[PDB]
């Protein structure tokens, strides 16, 4: 594979999963307050 | 500008177009300088200035024979075909000195010489006869022997092979005495009947161009 | 034979002694207390393109505006340097041209080289085309230089160690000049067209009378071939350039070398030489791809013409002293001023 | 899945929970819809939750000392990891190619100017070198622009499109270098001006062909985000032609090295040093290092193979321009003579 | 032949010669005579220079 | 050098005709070509011009749009296509060769014309329409222009032609100062800005006709009224 492209694809997926985890992490906190 | 000057500039542009066309047509040819002396078949290799044109494998060659200033003229030439006579031994040293002078020529430091040794049949016949011995003209010949593993012949005489290789060694180690690798001497044999001379010149010119390209790329 | 050789040696010794006593002082110590030129910086006002190979010869016209250029591509080009236009494109029969000349009238141009033939081309004629007028044959070696005397007289030098005068209409040799041992490489006609000097590979220069046909003087100050020769505008001296990588200024009324121009870093031979209108600047063109402006009086490099990627082959000046022209092996002719 | 998709799914679940209520008592806690110790399976619409467990409630029991409902979500969050290991590796790989493309870009900018400011060095060889040196610089600049837009809409989809194009051109002008030298060694007195047309159209045009195909397919079938996320087997429309460029260049590299070994033998450590020198200086031009990991599949970021690949390629892909700019421009004999001749001309100017 | 060589040498020897100092003076005098008319030595005004 | 012209004849108004000039004796391909007509009794009028290589063409506003000028260099011919003929187009038409480069003499050769009968600009004028002369005397003919014909390149673009009875115009002096080939040295020209004179010393027979002065600084090429000399 082309490593330069793969790094962009992997970095994008990493950040996509991080934002999803940040959202769910915040959503769980609301459950704690509920 | 005036209309006269506009027309003059148009004429100049047409002249420039014609010059470009002529240069485009003439760019492809490869030049060659033919050097040597009398009784050497210099002018009998291929079948003011006696320029000749001949083609091989769609590649055009322009050989120039003149008749050492003016050597400056052939400074950007593909190769120098230096023909020598190796049948008469008295002037063999004269031919060696001429080869030395041309090989060390300042204008020709980067020009590879396609050295030709002509009339090898006469040399072989003289070797068989035994009337004249190269040792009488070059004593080191007496102390010379042909290489064991570097003698490809079609079934010729060991004496003839030894003499031919001695003369070739003299010329070649004159060539490599100080060459620095910027140009090479290509030795060959001609008997005035061998028609495989244009092929040799073509192969040696291809090798010269290849060596120049590699030197540009530093590969060699 | 032995007596003849002894007499020749005695006469040579007498000549050396006579010309040694006449040298009371030296031009070097006569021209020390003058104003040096300084820095001769010249810019390429025009650069001519159209020549697709090495330029070997170039000669100005009488009007200081039309110039012929002969190059190894096998073409004589007439340039109008004022508008950088191409007035004519003359195809040569032989591409190994080493000299060219412009007729003083402007009706004709001359070209010569390795073919031993000086071709004359009629420029100003009806039908609106430049056409070959006369081919001068009779030289045995290659032609080194050629200069017109008039519409019917041209002087040439060859590599057979000779110089000749020709009648173009008859196309016949009117006088043959003999005495040079090596190949003659350059010739300069006097301003009065009565004498001309020639230098050869024998490292000597000889002065010839155009009419009589005799060698009036012979000069020896070089230890190598002389490649270029130029008459002073005064006509009473000249300059030679040699493979020695040195120039030398000779006189005629003193019969011995006057000056030598050399530099330690200069080991390349002199390809061409010419003089400005005043004769104060002997301009030389070398193999190191540049030209030097040697003060002929002081013999110093007062300037450099460094714009050529390859060896400078030809170097001339206009008849009005307004511009210089240099042609080099880079296939570019350049007008500097 | 993505953040936006998850937010949409949670909103759909909230509406569905409301519908159930209209049709202890059920209630919505912003994640789950508990029924009427009560244990509920971990919701299936939360991507990062552990679906092998459940959340425990008490029937609803309030938090002692507070007025908030009590629930236990420990099981669903078992797999969540606050680990920065993967991101740190990404950042380090970002630093490697940023430095290498910085020096590679800086040196090739000088290399292009030198081959242009000297009309002496104007041949079909240096023209091809000029285009290659330009492809290297454009590829480096594309990465900087793509990095500054993706990580910092049609606005960000242009940076990705230029990235995939100017990258593909560099791999294809590296191929032209090898193809030119191949023909320059294996074709007898081959025409040079005629081939300069094909090389320039092939070195810039063909990369546009399958990159323009990428834009069409992404805009018709996967028009989402900045196109910086793999959409399945779409990546191979760009990479496969680039991977072909690497294999073909390797094939040419062996031939050139092979022949150079024949010549040095048909002219001994003194011979092996020469072949070694020729091979090493001829490797950067051909991109020989690309062959090692050209066939590496998409592997786990924490894996060992992935770590070796990225630290290897991000170092030698980014520094390749540096080597090409020195071996072929600054180490060329003709180039050095022009610098010395130019310096002498300037030195003669100082002689005033 | 040697006879022609000796004859030419005698002819060249039996000529009028002046001291090199006077020839140098003549060359300097001519340089000064044409000194004020050589644009290649003193640049001419840009309006007068054809190029 | 010959420029033989064909065409002419009777034509009904509003028709079309083709005039031809066949050239033989010079390098046609390197020569520009011009057309010049002459009314039944008036002076000369420029019509068209085609440059070498057919890269530049000019016409006259009087006939622009309806005339076309072309050339067949391999055939060594010059063509003038006419369209929408008017009653003012009845004249005698001439073809002229003119090569352009430094030191050249444009309008060097004219030709014998063909008769056609049908059933702003720089201005120079000739004050005298008739000037009796006697053999052996000196005659000075001056003609002035609207503006200065001197250019930045130093050329004063004035040309002199003589038209003897039953003959085509022949050039005498070009660029106001330079003699031509085949013309006796007795003719000369000179002048300064806007003041142009032509001198003939030792006037002889065969020098009787109409003198026309022309300019070439910028198109259209305008002719003078014509000064006629009578015994």
């Amino acid at each position: 594979s082309v490593s330069e492209i793969q790094l962009m694809h992997n970095l994008g997926k990493h950040l996509n999963s991080m934002e999803r985890v940040e959202w769910l992490r915040k959503k769980l906190q609301d459950v704690h307050n509920f | 500008v005036s209309a006269e000057d506009k027309a003059a500039a148009e004429r100049s542009k047409m002249i420039d177009k014609n010059l470009r066309e002529d240069g485009e047509k003439a760019r492809r040819t490869l030049r060659l300088l033919l050097l040597g002396a009398d009784n050497s078949g210099k002018s009998t290799i291929v079948k003011g200035i006696f320029e000749t044109k001949f083609q091989v494998d769609k590649v055009n060659f322009h050989m120039f024979d003149v008749g050492r200033k003016w050597i400056q003229c052939f400074n950007d030439v593909t190769a120098i075909i230096f023909v020598v006579d190796s049948s008469d031994y008295n002037r063999l040293q004269e031919a060696l000195n001429d080869f030395k002078s041309i090989w060390n020529n300042r204008w020709l430091r980067t020009i590879s010489v396609i050295l030709f040794l002509n009339k090898q049949d006469l040399l072989a016949e003289k070797v068989l006869a035994g009337k004249s011995k190269i040792e009488d003209y070059f004593p080191e010949f007496a102390r010379y022997t042909t290489p064991e593993d570097a003698t490809p012949e079609p079934g010729e005489d060991p004496r003839v092979t030894r003499a031919k290789y001695f003369i070739r060694k003299e010329f070649v180690d004159i060539s490599t005495a100080s060459g620095d690798g910027r140009h090479i001497c290509y030795p060959h044999f001609t008997c005035a009947v061998d028609t495989e001379n244009a092929r040799r010149i073509f192969n040696d010119c291809k090798d010269i161009i290849l060596q120049m390209n590699l030197r540009e790329y530093n590969l060699v | 034979l032995d007596q003849l050789r002894q007499e020749a040696e005695q006469l040579k010794n007498q000549i050396r002694d006579a010309r040694k006593a006449c040298a009371d002082a030296t031009l070097s110590q006569i021209t020390n207390n003058i104003d040096p030129v300084g820095r001769i910086q010249m810019r390429t006002r025009r650069t001519l393109r159209g020549h697709l190979a090495k330029i070997y010869a170039m000669h100005w016209g009488t009007d200081s505006r039309l110039l012929v250029s002969a190059s190894q591509d096998g073409k004589l080009i007439i340039w109008d340097s004022y508008t950088t236009n191409k007035v004519h494109a003359i195809p040569l029969r032989s591409s190994w041209v080493m000299t060219c000349a412009y007729a003083p009238s402007g009706n004709y141009v001359a070209c010569g080289g390795l073919d031993n033939i000086c071709s004359i081309y009629n420029l100003k004629t009806r039908e609106g085309n430049v056409r070959v007028s006369r081919e001068l044959a009779g030289h045995t070696g290659y032609l080194s230089c050629c200069r017109f005397l008039d519409d019917n007289q041209i002087v040439t030098s060859s590599g057979d160690t000779t110089c000749a005068l020709w009648d173009i209409e008859t196309g016949q040799q009117t006088t043959t000049f003999t005495g040079h041992t090596g190949d003659v490489m350059s010739l300069s006609l006097a301003p009065d067209t009565r004498l001309f000097v020639s230098g050869a590979c024998d490292a000597s220069a000889k002065l010839w009378d155009v009419r009589e046909g005799m060698c009036r003087q012979t000069f020896t100050g070089h230890e190598s071939d002389i490649n270029a020769i130029c008459f002073f505008p005064n006509g009473n001296a000249f300059a030679t350039g040699s493979d020695d990588a040195t120039c030398r200024l000779f006189d005629l009324r003193a019969d011995q070398e006057l000056m030598t121009y050399s530099h330690d870093n200069i080991i390349c031979g002199i390809t061409s030489v010419s003089f400005s209108k005043s004769g104060r600047l002997l301009l030389a063109g070398y193999d190191d791809f540049n030209c030097n402006v040697w003060d002929a009086l002081k013999a110093d490099r007062a300037g450099v013409l460094a714009g050529h990627d390859n060896r400078v082959s030809c170097l001339g000046v206009t008849d009005d002293g307004m511009a210089v022209a240099t042609g080099s092996w880079d296939s570019f002719l350049k007008i500097w001023n | 899945m993505t953040k936006e998709e998850q937010i949409f799914l949670l909103h759909r679940a909230q509406a569905q929970c409301e519908k159930r209520l209209k049709e202890c008592l059920p209630e919505w806690d912003h994640i789950l819809c508990w029924p009427l110790v009560v244990a509920v399976p971990c919701p299936d619409y939360i991507y990062d939750f552990n679906h092998k467990g459940h959340a425990y409630r008490r029937c609803w029991e309030l938090v002692p000392g507070h007025n908030r409902t009590w629930a236990n979500y420990s099981e669903c969050v078992k797999f969540l990891t606050n680990e920065t290991r993967e991101r740190e590796v990404f950042d380090r790989l970002g630093m490697i190619y940023t430095v290498g493309y910085s020096v590679s870009l800086a040196s090739l900018t000088v290399a292009v100017l030198i081959l242009a400011y000297f009309r002496r060095l104007h041949c079909t060889r240096n023209y091809i070198h000029m285009h290659l040196f330009l492809s290297f610089m454009l590829r480096a600049v594309s990465i900087f622009v793509k990095d500054a837009v993706l990580y910092s809409y049609a606005g960000c989809r242009v940076a990705v499109t230029f990235f995939l194009y100017f990258l593909a051109t560099n791999y294809y002008w590296i191929l032209v270098e090898g193809l030119y030298l191949h023909s320059l060694i294996f074709m007898a007195f081959f025409s040079e001006k005629k081939y300069l047309w094909g090389f320039t159209v092939f070195g810039w045009g063909l990369p546009a062909v399958f990159v323009a195909v990428w834009v069409s397919v992404r805009a018709t079938l996967a028009n989402t985000g900045c196109w910086d996320l793999s959409s399945g087997n779409k990546k191979w429309i760009i990479q496969v032609p680039i991977l072909a460029s690497i294999v073909l260049n390797f094939i040419l590299f062996i031939n050139i090295v092979r022949v150079l070994a024949t010549k040095l033998r048909e002219t001994t450590r003194q011979q092996y040093r020469k072949l070694l020198k020729s091979t090493l200086v001829l490797m950067p031009l051909f991109g020989v290092h690309y062959i090692v990991f050209m066939a590496t599949p998409y592997t786990e970021v924490s894996g060992t193979l992935w770590q070796v690949q990225m630290h290897y390629e991000m170092l030698f892909n980014s520094f390749q321009g540096f080597f090409v700019a020195i071996i072929y421009c600054f180490c060329n004999g003709e180039v050095q003579a022009e610098i010395k001749k130019s310096w002498s001309r300037w030195t003669l100017a100082l002689d005033f | 032949q040697a006879r022609k060589l000796v004859e030419q040498l005698k002819m060249e020897a039996n000529i009028d010669r002046i001291k090199v100092s006077k020839a140098a003076a003549d060359l300097m005098a001519y340089c000064e005579a044409h000194a004020k008319e050589d644009p290649l030595l003193t640049p001419v005004p840009a309006s007068e220079n054809p190029f | 050098v010959q420029l033989v012209e064909s065409g002419g004849g009777l034509v009904q108004p509003g028709g079309s005709r083709k005039l031809s000039c066949s050239a033989s004796g010079f390098a046609f391909s390197s020569f520009g070509m011009h057309w010049v007509r002459q009314a039944p009794e008036k002076g000369l009028e420029w019509v068209a011009y085609i440059s070498s290589g057919s890269g530049t063409i000019y016409y006259a506003d009087t006939v622009k749009g309806r005339f076309t000028i072309s050339r067949d260099d391999p055939k060594n011919t010059l063509f003038l296509q006419m369209t929408s003929l008017r009653s003012e187009d009845t004249a005698m038409y001439y073809c002229v060769r003119s090569i352009y480069y430094y030191g050249s003499s444009p309008f060097d050769f004219w030709g014998q014309g063909t008769t056609l009968t049908v059933s702003s600009d720089i201005v120079m004028t000739q004050a005298t329409s008739s000037v009796p002369v006697t053999p052996g005397e000196s005659v000075s003919i001056s003609c002035r222009s609207s503006k200065s014909l001197l250019h930045s390149n130093g050329n004063t673009y004035l040309y002199w032609f003589l038209q003897r009875p039953g003959q085509s115009p022949q050039l005498l002096i070009y660029r106001m100062s330079n003699l031509a080939s085949g013309v006796p040295d007795r003719f000369s020209g000179s002048g300064s800005g806007t003041a142009f004179t032509l001198t003939i010393s030792r006037l002889e027979a065969e020098d009787v006709g109409v003198y026309y002065c022309m300019q070439h600084l910028e198109y259209p090429l305008t002719f003078g009224a014509g000064t006629k000399l009578e015994l």
